[PDB]
């Protein structure tokens, strides 16, 4: 049981420590965008309708 | 005295059949102890055999599982009492809750279409 | 528990069972010990009729009358013990009671965590495997060929051998572990 | 332990001339495998 | 628990201590290897009354199928020791 | 009696090898099967998929619908319209029979 | 963030303390100590976070949708106009549900800021809430699981035929 | 197990009643089955309807929570009459 | 969609062209990557439903079902490993091939633009589940169970074919959004009533309610663990996706044809919860538990409330993960003791501490925990049926009483107790089995955390 | 570079190769359904001069 | 505003901390009972801050931290309404759990699974404080069934005891019927008011809420052990003593009161459910005060004591002083957990001897435990200006002054006289008389780990009823103008019950004959409700399950009708079809008959 609990916490923590570190670091350093009106003569791109920058990156780079 | 019940049974020490016993009943108790001794010695030999590594295959538990699972339909005989009581227990409350559901929904649909029942704050229906 | 019940309870066994149930349902009723000792010697003033009864039909009739009196005047909640069935702690310490076959499935790290005890358990298993082939041969020759077989197992008739059917008695876990 | 496999009593119920017998199909002989009748 | 474990000599001294407090027992006659029926001459009630003495002495329940068979202080000490599971 | 092999006994795989993880009885294949299903199943699928699920934006249009509801309630309370009309489609646009 | 046109909160009208007793109240002393220990590093961390957000500051826009002809103007059989009107009605249905959520949040906030004596200053919020629940029960009540612009149009035509028969 | 030691049919003859008694490891004279009402019971032996609280507590059992023995015939309502479920123990009144 | 369908089709040379030592690790790792690439369907930033091609569409109700198919494939291929540790290589690869092919066509059935493609890949499940059940089943009655499963589902599915071809030759294209949007109301006609019964009877057999519930416990106690998990956790609810998608044709007739199926559903769920109080086989107890939890969503899609559809879809994925975890625990107990009777194996918490915790979490999600999706779905179905009729809540209250009683009856029977000590062969719990129930339960905990994904078709 | 390691690890190509082929055939199917492009009234926009196609 | 929010989520974070530690590998390294009692001590030190600022300024807060998930119009915002009920019960519950962890660190010393035990108790306090601080009723269900699940996990702690598993099934069953009533009221409220929280559900006082108030009555019987569903609470005395002392004495059982104390503004405008809850709590108070008149297990006697006090809280809740009912909760918890902890101190000093007929002379054997037992039992009885008087005297004044039933008056005054009688039973058969314990006297109360939490609950029971009834502002109408024969009548019947039980219990010291009358059979044998209900409901339920639902419907007749009838029909059709004799004469005669049939079909067509 303790081998399974050590291996589950280890091989969950192996991804879950730098992912949570990356989420916290991108929320401190980059952070969310504020909302603003659409400027005249400029359409938005399809990543510009979302407010979190991880979501903006994966919208501009995968979908 | 203490009246018996199917749910609160007579104990064997207060039972009248324990006090007027016969030598054939005592021979039956000796044979019951003999068959319990034979089954206990077989179980204890299979318990304390160190060559055994698997479990105890219980034949009476296999018999009880087989009788509760896959003997009931091979041992069906269609009788009128079983047919009438199974038809009542499989059909009766469907017509009963049909009458309950159709009466309540006819009442609700009639009161909605007449306007007596009001949904005041009923947004998620 | 350690001995075995018979095929039938005798008249003396049922009379002493009524004496035991009477002298615990008394002190279930008479709570103070002065009332318990006065009513217990009143129960001795009640046993004195049953001493020299010679018919045994009238003794079984008096047994039925005393048993009906016991079931009429019995306590609704009897006196129970912490170690008795129906009690406060009847099989309470079953968290300890994990038997000796489960120590075979330990990891070698936990087996090296206890060095000498597993070597002595290897000695006990060697005693098992060198005693069983003469233990199972003893029961098939001390088994009577007649139709009556009792519940009590025979002892070690051969000198230097263990009694038959010994492991399940000798490796029960302790009733008060910690 | 093992999975159940058919036995003699499971293989012999497919071994008749017909599967489901009746009062008139009980006398049906199993046919020869070389299709030749003695 | 907070109760101490029970030695064999302590269990023997406790069983002899209750057994010398019975009224029809001579304490000079009473040894640990004396039979209740033929060596101290007691009756059928007194053996199960010794059993009730062990009941309210040691705080546990002796079944009557063992309690009919128990007839002498040495195996009542050994039965109480084998029920409470002490190593000596 | 028909010719059948007897029942094979369930041998103790923990008595065979101590690091038995539930996989095939070769222990190197068993250990690397455990590492492969833990790194490829528990590590890069549950945590990365929970990250992708938590950073899907505006799922079932809820965040945009809340912002457009705030803008619409602000516009209706500024221009004096009632906050929701009873009929959605316009009765001037409709054609009654 | 917080905008008072859609979330009108009345401002706080807490009284002055003026303690008559000579014993000082422990709540104000412990909250000055709580501010000086806890709130100043928290607002310095938030000042660092807002400084980094103003350094790497970007903008995102609210999505605007052009209005298509609705299902009263589109033609049955013409599947594309029906789908455009159906998704326009589904966007308006989602924003109608969150408008009902806005009035529900307003009702809960007004009842909590009014407390036990909630009726005298929650009468206007309950009137606004009963108007929007009457509008929603006229709009999307009993439409089914597969609610559509066609089914909402059928409900609205049923109510307008009922009002035409009553008038 | 085989089809012979597995249950089946109803005992119509006393020799197959004795065969079913030696199947179920019970006595021949004590073998009272369920009545043939077509309910699917068949050759299962009807024990008296006493729960497992009413058996001897201090005697050591083969199945300790069931208070049963190995090879003793398990009651058809044993899951009904287990120690977690309904007791048919004798009440004081 | 084809990035989920076609590498799952390319899992077949991964099975058949690798070493027999490495089939399990390559197929499980790449099927977990199939689930990782099948998380891509959650990109709904609008209520426009995702239609990748004219072949396949993504629906908000069909996407937790599609992640449950692609997530249920490695959970089956974990659980088949010590089940097939003694069989040879070509039968092992045939089992992996039938499991992968069942996953491929279940993905393709859940992505259906057209309802006759849905029928083709709806009746394409009937071959590989029968291959799993009637070859690798461990008891005698697997032939009868396969005949029962195959013929219950085919005698349901033949008038589904009749009504689908009749609806197609009546109105045109059987595309789901085309027949959502261009359709008309159905007149109250008796031929339309027989059309209702013909197009509903396949799903009314596939979700077990009374009259036609009896193929499920035979094909669960005679199944293996992968066949039992597929038949308890997504392939039973393939017909529930069909019962959702059929009813948009024919919504005006359901408000008077609904009543015998809700009646049979509610009294079937009371009587199957009552069945599970006295059951010998643990796999049969979880099977009739699945019958009761399917009779709930039979009542929930026989009503057409949107609230009912959210409680329906929440009950779909909660019942699939909970019944898959419970059947995996039953397979673990069957692996230890080589029997499935609950009575003969008690007190297992004394030797398995953390398997008692997974037993507790599975049966205490079967008993519907409040932050879990089980009481979330059942409470929304209770809301919708009380909107349907005010007198129906006593029936489902009696059902929730007896579902608490059978769940804690199974806990108190097979986990707590005296520890039956006649078993040496209670070997300790595998790292496979513990991470298998961890990868069952941790999606239910994360689904409890984020329930926005599971809201279904209708909000 | 060993032949046994290459023979037992060429099988890891196929499901990434299936992923690349699935994405390629999905983007090939993207070219087929372009008869409605910059013509729906929600997204009927004047085309910006840096592009000739509004979505790809 | 800012500190008032983060104190209550700091209480929740500090309660989440021993669960967060116990997942990791620190649990084999730190002193987890001492860590958990330090965490709950600092949680109570944090929890005295919103107590003090609510005593100052009287502000009731609605805290929606996490917007969880939005469905149609219903949002399910995770929310923490903290008020007169939630702030006071979180402080009293955290103080009493600090006492329970410091008691359990000594009492569970022999059990090596004390980390799992204390993790289950900490998870129970997470579910009880999320019952306490629930605004949204999905959180109220999260509390309402998390306490029953942790009740199961703490009552089945000795896994091998089948009677403890029977009590586990009884607790799960009666909490499940309470869940059915809560599901009923919850589903009606979400239908016909479109919310679940207190800030919109309080507007339904102008409607007809009789069916949800009946559902709250069923939930209150489910969680408060009333006369539909009482026997889970005296059967709950077979688990551990901190389990039955925090769970089944103080915090779990008052949740059925706490539901309608939370639902004060819906209870008031309905008058039938007030009389229903008044009558049913009065019948509960009589039955669980007449059960402990001759009861015998010590935890069972104090279980009937807390069931009678729970029925008296339902009496005042149906009398519509629910603030006074909550005052009875927050004053009752201290002395009732003290009486449970004193009973457990006697249990661990006399080696689990639970019957009162083999324990005695405790005021000369254990003087600390006897002094804390007489302050706890005296606060139960209602001597003046204790913690029990500052509720129970005002309870008896409200009972005398409101429009209760005359039989409810007589039955509640008789049951509080019986409360004085069962308190006299504990004092007479535990603390008094010449001793009755087994003769090996091992006495261990010199541990300060045992000495300090009983001192903390005794200082709470000497200084808490005055401080709560003086710090709390006037939240109902107390009327003090009553006649003086009706004003001191609680003290009159308390001293009258003491003297009547003294003159009754002093007769058993005298040498006389004991009579087994049916009144003592009714009192000793628990009023026959578990015997009659717990045998006739499982026998009819499982007998209908076997002989109707399993065998008769599913096994034999649905199988006889749907599969095997068509199998028998097709088997009969194949045996009547493929039974030809193989002659070509018979084949050609059938050919001739069908050729004549084709000719006849053409001639009619
Ligand atoms: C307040 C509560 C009211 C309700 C309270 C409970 C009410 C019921 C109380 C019932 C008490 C019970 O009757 C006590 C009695 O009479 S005990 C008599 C025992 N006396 C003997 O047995 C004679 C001596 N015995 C021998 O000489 C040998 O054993 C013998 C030769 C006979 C063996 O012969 P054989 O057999 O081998």
């Amino acid at each position: 049981d303790a081998r399974f609990l050590r291996l589950m916490k280890f091989y969950l923590m192996l991804t879950g420590i730098p992912v949570i570190i990356g989420i916290t670091l991108v929320n401190i350093f980059i952070g969310e965008a504020e909302l603003a009106e659409i400027p005249e003569g400029y359409i938005p791109e399809h990543w510009e309708y979302y407010k979190h920058p991880i979501s903006r990156w994966i919208a501009r780079n995968f979908y | 005295k203490y009246k018996p019940a199917p749910l609160a049974t007579l104990p064997s020490t207060l039972d009248p059949a324990e006090y007027d016993v016969s030598p054939e009943t005592r021979r039956a108790q000796v044979e019951r102890l003999s068959i319990r001794a034979r089954l206990k010695r077989e179980y204890l030999l299979q318990y304390n055999d160190p060559k055994r590594v698997s479990h105890i295959e219980d034949p009476a538990l296999i018999r009880w599982t087989y009788a509760r699972s896959a003997n009931i339909y091979p041992n069906f005989r269609p009788t009128p009492k079983n047919s009438l009581l199974g038809a009542v227990a499989g059909f009766g409350p469907l017509i009963f809750w049909y009458y309950v559901f159709k009466t309540d929904r006819d009442r609700k649909e009639r009161l909605i279409q007449e306007g007596k029942l009001d949904r005041k704050f009923n947004i998620s229906y | 528990a350690f001995c075995a019940p018979p095929a039938y309870l005798t008249h003396q066994q049922k009379v002493l069972r009524l004496y035991k149930r009477a002298l615990r349902h008394l002190e279930s009723w008479c709570i103070h010990r002065d009332k318990y000792r006065y009513f217990a010697c009143l129960m001795r003033a009640r046993f004195e009729e049953h001493k020299n009864e010679k018919d045994m039909m009238r003794a079984t009739q008096l047994l039925r009358e005393a048993e009906e009196e016991f079931w009429q005047n019995q306590h609704p909640q009897p006196y129970i013990f912490p170690d008795s069935p129906g009690g406060t702690s009847f099989e309470r310490y079953e968290c300890y009671k994990v038997p000796e076959w489960c120590l075979d499935y330990w990891h070698p790290s936990e087996k090296a965590m206890y060095p000498d005890y597993f070597s002595k358990r290897e000695q006990w298993k060697k005693l098992r495997m060198e005693s069983w082939d003469r233990e199972v041969k003893q029961l098939q020759e001390e088994t009577s060929p007649d139709g009556i077989m009792t519940e009590a197992l025979p002892p070690a008739r051969r000198e230097g051998d263990l009694p038959p059917l010994w492991w399940h008695i000798v490796t029960r876990p302790r009733e008060r572990p910690t | 332990a093992r999975q159940w496999q058919p036995d003699i009593e499971w293989a012999e119920q497919f071994s008749g001339a017909v599967m489901y017998p009746s009062k008139e199909t009980a006398h049906w002989k199993p046919p020869p495998w070389n299709d030749v009748d003695i | 628990s907070d109760a101490p474990p029970l030695t064999l000599d302590g269990i023997k001294d406790r069983v002899l201590y209750v057994l010398k407090l019975y009224d029809k027992i001579d304490p000079e006659k009473l040894s640990v290897n004396s039979h209740f029926m033929k060596d101290l001459g007691l009756d059928s009630l007194d053996q199960v009354e010794i059993i009730m003495a062990m009941e309210d002495e040691f705080g546990f329940e002796i079944p009557d199928i063992d309690a009919e068979k128990l007839m002498c202080p040495q195996e009542i000490v050994d039965y109480i020791a084998d029920k409470k599971d002490v190593y000596e | 009696q028909w010719q059948e092999d007897p029942e094979p006994e369930d041998e103790n795989v923990y008595a065979k090898n101590p690091d038995f993880h539930g996989y095939d009885s070769d222990p190197v294949v068993d250990v690397w099967n455990m590492r492969a299903v833990f790194f490829f199943g528990f590590s890069i699928v549950l945590v990365f998929g929970t990250t992708f699920v938590a950073y899907v934006p505006d799922y079932r249009m809820q965040e945009w619908a809340r912002r457009e509801a705030e803008r619409l309630v602000k516009y209706r309370e500024v221009n004096g319209l009632p906050i929701m009309e009873s009929n959605y489609f316009d009765p001037s646009k409709i054609q009654l029979p | 963030s917080w905008d008072k046109d859609v979330y009108p909160e009345p401002p706080s009208r807490t009284p002055a303390p003026s303690p008559q007793t000579s014993l000082p109240n422990p709540i104000t002393y412990l909250t000055k100590a709580y501010d000086l220990v806890v709130d100043w590093p928290v607002t310095l961390v938030r000042e660092f976070i807002e400084r980094q957000h103003a350094k790497n500051r970007t903008y995102y826009y609210h999505r605007q949708y052009r209005r298509v002809p609705d299902i009263t103007e589109c033609k049955e059989g013409d599947v594309l106009c029906i789908y455009e009107a159906e998704m326009q009605w589904r966007r308006d249905f989602k924003v109608d549900q969150e408008i009902m959520n806005i009035i529900q949040e307003r009702l809960k906030a007004c009842q909590q800021r009014e407390g036990e004596n909630y009726q005298q200053n929650c009468a206007k919020e309950l009137e606004q809430f009963t108007k929007v629940t009457k509008a929603y029960q006229d709009r999307y009540l009993d439409l089914g699981a597969y609610y559509s612009a066609r089914k909402c149009l059928a409900k609205q035509k049923q109510r307008m035929l009922e009002e035409r028969k009553a008038a | 197990m085989t089809k012979d030691m597995l249950p089946g049919s109803y005992p119509r003859t006393p020799e197959e009643r004795a065969a079913a008694a030696k199947k179920y490891n019970m006595r021949v004279e004590d073998y009272e089955p369920y009545p043939d009402d077509g309910m699917g019971y068949g050759d299962y032996p009807m024990l008296p309807n006493r729960s497992q609280h009413e058996r001897d507590p201090w005697y050591q059992w083969d199945h300790s929570e069931l208070r049963m023995n190995w090879g003793e015939p398990i009651h058809w309502d044993l899951d009904m009459y287990i120690r977690n479920r309904v007791d048919t123990s004798p009440t004081p009144v | 969609m084809l990035k989920i369908i076609l590498p799952s089709l390319m899992l077949l040379p991964l099975t058949w062209l690798s070493s027999p030592k490495k089939t399990w690790t390559n197929v499980t790792s790449y099927s977990f990557l199939i689930s990782l690439t099948s998380l891509t369907l959650l990109w709904q930033t609008d209520e426009n439903y995702k239609n990748f091609s004219n072949m396949f569409s993504s629906d908000p109700l069909s996407t937790p079902l599609i992640i449950l198919t692609a997530w249920l494939l490695p959970l089956m291929l974990m659980a088949s490993q010590n089940h097939l540790k003694k069989d040879n290589n070509v039968l092992q690869k045939l089992y992996i091939s039938m499991l992968i092919s069942l996953q491929i066509l279940l993905i393709m059935t859940f992505s259906a633009t057209e309802l006759i493609m849905f029928y083709i890949l709806f009746e394409a499940t009937l071959i590989p589940t029968l291959i799993i059940i009637t070859r690798w089943g461990n008891q005698t009655e697997r032939l009868n169970a396969g005949i029962y499963f195959l013929f219950y589902t085919l005698i349901g599915s033949i008038p589904l074919l009749i009504a689908l071809i009749l609806i197609q030759n009546h109105v045109g294209t059987l595309n789901l959004m085309i027949l959502s949007f261009t359709t008309h109301t159905l007149d109250a006609s008796w031929s339309n009533n027989l059309l209702w019964l013909a197009c509903m009877m396949a799903f009314l057999i596939k979700m077990p309610l009374y009259g036609v519930h009896l193929w499920l416990p035979k094909a669960h106690v005679e199944a293996p663990i992968a066949g039992s998990m597929i038949l308890a956790a997504i392939l039973l609810k393939l017909g529930s996706y069909g019962m959702i998608r059929i009813s948009i044709i024919l919504d005006p007739l359901t408000k008077y044809m609904a009543y015998p199926f809700i009646l049979l559903s509610l009294w079937g769920m009371i009587m199957t919860s009552s069945i599970c109080l006295r059951q010998t086989d643990l796999k049969s107890l979880i099977a009739y538990s699945s019958v009761s939890h399917m009779a709930l969503v039979i009542a929930s899609i026989m009503i057409q409330t949107p609230w009912s559809f959210m409680g329906a879809t929440m009950l779909m994925i909660a019942h699939g993960l909970t019944s898959s975890l419970l059947f995996c625990l039953a397979n673990s107990n069957y692996e230890r003791i080589h029997s499935r009777t609950m009575i003969m194996a008690r007190g297992l918490q004394m030797v398995f501490p953390l398997m008692a915790t997974w037993w507790l979490m599975a049966s205490l999600a079967n008993l519907a925990l409040p932050p879990s999706i089980n009481l979330m779905g059942e409470l929304f179905i209770t809301m919708s049926l009380f909107s349907w009729s005010n007198f129906t809540i006593i029936l489902m209250g009696i059902n929730i009483i007896i579902t608490g009683m059978y769940s804690m009856y199974m806990i108190i029977t097979t986990q707590r107790g005296k520890l039956t000590n006649h078993m040496i062969n209670l070997q300790p719990s595998h790292t496979r089995e513990l991470t298998l129930m961890a990868l069952h339960m941790i999606p239910l905990i994360l689904l409890t955390t984020s329930p926005k994904l599971i809201t279904g078709l209708t909000m | 570079t060993l032949f046994q390691l290459l023979r037992e690890h060429w099988v890891h190509i196929l499901v990434p190769a299936g992923f690349v082929f699935g994405c390629y055939l999905d983007r090939k199917d993207d070219e087929k359904l372009t008869a409605f492009r910059n013509k729906s009234m929600l997204f009927q926009r004047e085309l910006r001069p840096n592009e000739e196609v509004t979505w790809k | 505003m800012n500190i008032f929010t983060t104190s209550i989520l700091l209480i929740f974070i500090l309660l989440l901390s021993p669960i967060l530690i116990s997942m990791s590998n620190l649990i084999k390294h730190i002193n987890f009972p001492l860590y958990t009692t330090t965490s709950i001590k600092f949680s109570f030190i944090i929890s005295l801050l919103p107590l003090l600022m609510f005593f100052h300024n009287n502000m009731e807060y609605m805290i929606t931290t996490w917007h969880w998930v939005t469905m149609n119009s219903m949002e399910l915002k995770m929310s923490f309404k903290t008020d007169f009920f939630s702030i006071l019960f979180t402080s009293v519950a955290l103080f009493v759990t600090w006492s329970i962890m410091q008691f359990s660190s000594w009492y569970m010393h022999s059990d090596p699974n004390i980390n799992r035990f204390i993790k289950y108790l900490t998870l129970f306090l997470i579910t009880m404080l999320i019952l306490t601080s629930a605004n949204n009723m999905f959180q109220l269900f999260i509390g309402w069934e998390g306490v029953g699940i942790m009740s199961f996990l703490l009552i089945g702690w000795w896994y091998g005891r089948t009677d403890a598993n029977t009590a586990a099934l009884q607790a799960i069953l009666y909490n499940r019927i309470g869940d059915i009533g809560f599901i009923l009221a919850m589903v009606w409220f979400s239908l016909n008011m479109n919310s679940w929280e207190l800030q919109q559900i309080m507007f339904s006082n102008n409607n007809d809420n009789l069916i949800p108030l009946m559902g709250l009555l069923i939930a209150a019987t489910g969680k408060s052990a009333q006369f539909g569903l009482h026997p889970w609470l005296p059967s709950a005395m077979e688990g551990p003593t901190p389990v039955s002392a925090l769970l089944h004495s103080s915090t779990m059982v008052v949740a059925g009161i706490f539901l309608l104390v939370r639902f004060h503004p819906l209870t008031t405008n309905n008058n039938f459910i007030l009389t229903t809850m008044l009558c049913l709590g009065a019948l509960t108070t009589l039955f669980t005060a007449i059960c402990a008149l001759t009861q015998n297990d010590i935890k069972k006697i104090i279980a009937f004591s807390t069931s009678s006090q729970l029925g008296l809280m339902m009496v005042t809740l149906g009398m519509n002083q629910p603030h006074l009912a909550f005052l009875h909760i927050c004053t009752h918890a201290f002395f009732k957990a003290m009486l449970f902890m004193c009973s457990g101190s006697i249990i661990h000093s006399l080696a689990d001897e639970q019957d009162i007929r083999k324990m005695g002379n405790i005021t000369k054997i254990m003087p600390f435990t006897s002094s804390c037992l007489v302050i706890g039992s005296l606060a139960l009885t209602g001597m003046p200006f204790l913690t029990g008087f500052y509720s129970k005297d005002l309870i008896i004044e409200a009972i005398n002054t409101c429009n209760t039933n005359a039989w409810a008056l007589l039955i509640t005054l008789i049951a509080t006289s019986m409360t004085a009688m069962y308190s006299m039973r504990i004092i007479y058969f535990v603390t008094m008389t010449k001793p009755r314990f087994p003769p090996l006297i091992s006495i261990n109360e010199n541990d300060p780990d045992l000495m300090n939490p009983i001192k903390r609950l005794a200082f709470g029971s000497i200084f808490a009823g005055f401080v709560i009834s003086y710090n709390i502002p006037p939240t109902s109408i107390p009327v003090l103008t009553m006649p003086w024969f009706l004003k001191t009548t609680a003290l009159i019947i308390s001293v009258l019950g003491f003297l009547i039980a003294l003159e009754l219990n002093n007769l058993t010291m005298k040498l006389s004959m004991n009579k087994a009358n049916p009144y003592s059979s009714f009192s000793t044998l628990l009023g026959f409700f578990p015997s009659i209900i717990h045998r006739i409901t499982p026998m009819k339920s499982l007998n209908l399950s076997l002989k109707t639902s399993l065998t008769l419907l599913d096994l034999i007749w649905l199988e006889k009708t749907i599969p095997k009838s068509t199998s028998t029909l097709h088997t009969n059709m194949t045996t009547l079809t493929t039974n030809q004799k193989g002659l070509i004469k018979l084949y050609f005669m059938s050919f001739l008959i069908n050729i004549i049939l084709i000719i006849i079909l053409y001639s009619i067509n």
